[PDB]
Order: C-alpha cells, then sequence, then structure tokens
C-alpha cells in the first residue's frame, strides 16, 4: 500500500541517519539508556539491523577473499573449513559490537543474504588459485 | 595514497570528516544541515559507500602486510647470515632450512610465493657476503617442499641459474673487499 | 642525489647505521636497500668524484 510504501521508505531515511553518525561504539552505549534515535520507530530499527548485518557479511566476505588471493590454503576443504568457522564467528563478533542479539531475524536477514552467490565467488576466486 | 596504515585509522578519520562535510557544504549553500531532504541526499546509499571505502582499504592493507613480511624475514634472517663466521658454519645451513619449513608449516610464512621470495632475497643476500659460497653450497642439497612439489634448493633454482649463483657468491669477496684482491694480486 | 656528490660517500656510510620503520617493519637504511644494491650504490658514491671533477683525476693520474 502507499502508507506502508511511505513508512519504509521513511524508515529507510532514518536508519541511514542513523549510520553515518553515531560511531559503532556510540550507538552501543545508546542503545542501553534509551537515548537512540527514532527508537520508537519499529521499522527504522528493523532497517538499521539489516544494514548492519549486511556490512557485517561484507567484512566477513572480504577478510576470505583477500586470504585466497594471496594463496594462503592449498585445498579447498581447508579454504571450506576456514570460511565456516570465520562465518561462524563474525556474526557474533560484529553482533556485540553495536549492541545487537545476533540471533535476530533482521540482524540474520542482512547476514545471510546471497549467501550462495558470495559462496561462488570464493569458490572461483580459489579454483583458479588452485589451477 | 596509503595514508592509513590501520582500520581504525580509516574508520576515525571517515566519521569525522563525514560529521564535518555535512555541515561545511551546508552553510556554503545557505541550507540548514539538519534538514530532512538535505540530509535524505547527504546520507542516501552509506552502507554502499561504506563497503566500496571498505575494500579499497583493505586493498592496501594486503599489499602493506606482505611487503612488510618481507622485511622483517630480512631482518630476522640477517640477525644468523650476517656474520663471515656464522656463514661458514653448517649449522647456519640447518637453521636457514629449518626456518623455511617451520615457517611454511605454522602459518609464518604463509604462501609459497612469499616463501620464494624469501628464499631468493636470502640467496641474494648470501652472494653478497664473505662465506655466503659455503653456505650457499651447503644448503643446495637440502630439501624443501612448494606448490605440492619437494625439490632440493638447487633444483628449485634453475641449473644454469644455481651456477651463476656460485659464480657470483665466489667472486663477490674480491669486489667487496679490496685488500684480499690486492694481497692475491700483488702474490 | 648523495651518490653524486663530494663527501657523500661518508654521509651514506654513517647514514646505513640508522633505523627507519616502514610498512609495520623497522630496518636499518642499508637493510632497507639490497646488500648489492648497497654495495653498488657505495661504488658509486666511491668513484663519481672523479668523474664529475676532472682536477682530482689529473691529480692523482700524474701523482
Amino acid at each position: 500500500t502507499a502508507k506502508e510504501q511511505r513508512a519504509r521508505d521513511l524508515a529507510d531515511e532514518r536508519s541511514n541517519e542513523i549510520i553515518r553518525k553515531l560511531t559503532p561504539e556510540q550507538r552501543r552505549e545508546a542503545l542501553n539508556n534509551g537515548t537512540l534515535l527514532y527508537q520508537d520507530d519499529p521499522y527504522a530499527m528493523e532497517a538499521l539491523r539489516v544494514k548492519t548485518g549486511r556490512n557485517a557479511a561484507y567484512l566477513v566476505d572480504d577478510d576470505v577473499m583477500q586470504k585466497i588471493k594471496e594463496g594462503v590454503f592449498r585445498t579447498r576443504e581447508e579454504m571450506e573449513e576456514y570460511r565456516h568457522s570465520r562465518l561462524q564467528e563474525g556474526a557474533k563478533v560484529y553482533a556485540e559490537q553495536f549492541g545487537i542479539d545476533p540471533e535476530d531475524v533482521d540482524y540474520q536477514r542482512g547476514f545471510n543474504g546471497d549467501i550462495t552467490e558470495r559462496n561462488i565467488s570464493l569458490y572461483g576466486a580459489h579454483d583458479n588459485f588452485l589451477s | 595514497e596509503g595514508v592509513f596504515r590501520t582500520r581504525e585509522e580509516m574508520e576515525e578519520y571517515r566519521h569525522s570528516r563525514l560529521q564535518e562535510g555535512a555541515k561545511v557544504y551546508a552553510e556554503q549553500f545557505g541550507i540548514d544541515p539538519e534538514d530532512v531532504d538535505y540530509q535524505r541526499g547527504f546520507n542516501g546509499d552509506i552502507t554502499e559507500r561504506n563497503i566500496s571505502l571498505y575494500g579499497a582499504h583493505d586493498n592496501f592493507l594486503s599489499q602493506q602486510a606482505q611487503k612488510g613480511a618481507i622485511m622483517n624475514s630480512r631482518v630476522e634472517l640477517n640477525g644468523v647470515l650476517q656474520d663471515p663466521d656464522m656463514l661458514r658454519r653448517p649449522d647456519s645451513a640447518d637453521f636457514f632450512e629449518k626456518y623455511i619449513d617451520n615457517g611454511l608449516v605454522t602459518g609464518a610464512i604463509p604462501s609459497d610465493a612469499q616463501a620464494t621470495q624469501l628464499i631468493s632475497q636470502a640467496f641474494s643476500d648470501a652472494s653478497s657476503r664473505a662465506g655466503g659460497a659455503d653456505f650457499l653450497m651447503r644448503v643446495g642439497d637440502k630439501k624443501v617442499t612448494l606448490n605440492g612439489a619437494t625439490t632440493t634448493y638447487r633444483e628449485l633454482i634453475g641449473e644454469e641459474q644455481w651456477n651463476a649463483l656460485m659464480v657470483t657468491a665466489q667472486r663477490s669477496q674480491f669486489e667487496t673487499d679490496a685488500k684480499l684482491n690486492e694481497q692475491y694480486r700483488l702474490k
């Protein structure tokens, strides 16, 4: 509907405004005290958590990509094990950094999105090195 | 350019400049910096821009780490392989072989390409020092595993490349020391 | 530049033993340059005085 689309647009705007300001430490300290911008808007909080998850997912993926390009993993199994372990730990590591429950549905929606495409990209990058 | 040597430094600079530039470009056009439309324009796609900056910085961090690893290896090897008396002992060749193997096993040397660069620069340094011919002659018969193949250090280098390295190591003593050249020529 | 000037050999010989930190590694200026590259730089610095000054070359050769 028009009202829902307007609400989602305003939520995206407010989440962007929160993200620009409020250094991760500031966001974490203002989440506890309740003095967060637009904290009374559930849509804005959902959008903020999804975008945080997306940023965390990119930061986790780029480490594995750089290690693949350096030539660290000499076998595919080694790369897969490292990727799985870092994918498990980075979710939490980037979750409590922003004061977010790592098991939130919105944070996981951001963090897990397009996992197949990212895995395919890593697989191709590693296959070149293996060849 | 390579200004930020750590991710935290880049993040701090980015946050500070992001806070100040909004105002700096707001009063330039006579706009209230807290306007909803100006902020809608200024904050748009902030996540994508942050991701782009993060990737651009990660490339630099990787290349910087590689350079630092190369130089740290050179510094650490000169602790044993710089004295001409240390170079003439077989335990120095054993030390170099074990250093390369241990670095490859424990991940101190993370790549085979980096190990190849370390080996090349170590041999180049040893070719330019007194007693380096003995060290290189002893280490040419020791084993190394790279790219899934186990060779000797003489087989890893070419045969003609090894012969050229040997000639350089043997003859460099008379180019970096005029005393030896004078003594032998006068004799 | 120092390799091409009189007295640059002394300067380079003294500065080769001083420390510098680059790319997260602390080395000496002689270690930052290669060993063979440092030797070539030393030879250039020592011999350039007789190529940029004909007076010195003439004096030494006549002596």
